[PDB]
């Protein structure tokens, strides 16, 4: 205390930290065009939403589902590529070094990126599965893709029910896989916040799960949530353009031919 | 503990 993003590097480097734990948002999935209900032609103006949170709350969508299946629509097909953040958190795979990535985000540009299933936690959903809002079936998400893409509103052949992806809504609980938190958290020697506000609940609370002895690096446009509220001794911050401080700290590591490489190839591949 | 916005 108090702690640099250049002693953090130097920790990286030492394998001090070898059991990085990750939490990312809406932020670091902007530099791809996907957009932030929090920012920014409003994003909620474009999507026709009373304030952002609507988007993902169940009275507002069996009111009107469009603005959400609209978003879906966009986020089906690979219409965006990773960006350098993704890239930063697969190298960090790559070197043994990832616990576990957990994500906010339902982009699916985590995996795009080559981070294999089994280092994600998609805590706030995937569109891989489908549920009947009225009588609970389940459904392949390929089912409803096709009815998604063609803008049509996908129907339970049983219940007549709106049939919605497994996007978890506000109320609803999250994936059985977010419970790997009670794992990985107490394992974690160091622990990434990229591009959240953590303004929802009960990912937010993740930030607190590790022990206090474990350095919080948040890479954010400004400090936020509990580590505003409830900060500690090896706390650090990098505040701005989140791409930015995420280059910053690859520079710091050494990485960053390794980087401009692993960026060319894969973005050649797609 | 389900999805709710913070504070
Ligand atoms: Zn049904």
């Amino acid at each position: 205390g108090k702690l640099s993003l250049q002693d953090v590097a130097e920790l990286i480097r030492a394998r001090a930290c070898q059991r990085v734990v990750v939490m990312v948002g809406a932020g670091i999935s902007t530099p791809s065009g996907i957009p932030d209900f929090r920012s920014p032609y409003s994003n909620l103006q474009q999507y026709d939403l009373p304030y952002p949170e609507a988007i993902f709350e169940l009275p507002f969508f069996f009111h009107n589902p469009k603005p959400f299946f609209t978003l879906a629509k966009e986020l089906y097909p690979g219409n965006y590529k990773p960006n350098v953040t993704h890239y930063f958190l697969r190298l960090l795979h790559d070197k043994g070094l990832l616990l576990r990535l957990y994500t906010q985000n339902i982009d699916g540009l985590e995996r795009v990126s080559g981070i294999p299933a089994s280092k994600l936690v998609e805590a706030h959903g995937t569109f891989a599965s489908a549920t009947c809002t009225v009588c609970q079936r389940p459904f392949p998400g390929e089912d409803i893709r096709a009815d998604v893409m063609a803008d049509r509103v996908p129907r339970c052949p049983v219940c007549t029910g709106v049939v919605k992806p497994d996007i978890v809504f506000f109320g609803e609980p999250l994936p059985q896989r977010f419970l790997l938190h009670v794992v990985d958290f107490p394992m974690a020697d160091l622990l990434l916040i990229l591009g959240t506000s953590l303004e929802v609940e009960p990912f937010a609370s993740l930030t607190e799960a590790v022990r206090s002895s474990v350095p919080r690096l948040l890479i954010n446009r400004d400090l936020v949530g509990p580590l505003a509220w409830h900060p500690r001794s090896r706390d650090v911050a990098q505040l701005g353009d989140v791409v930015h401080g995420v280059e910053s700290l690859v520079e710091l590591l050494g990485w960053t031919e390794e980087m401009r490489d692993l960026v060319q190839r894969e973005t050649g591949k797609l | 503990r389900t999805k709710q916005t913070a504070r």
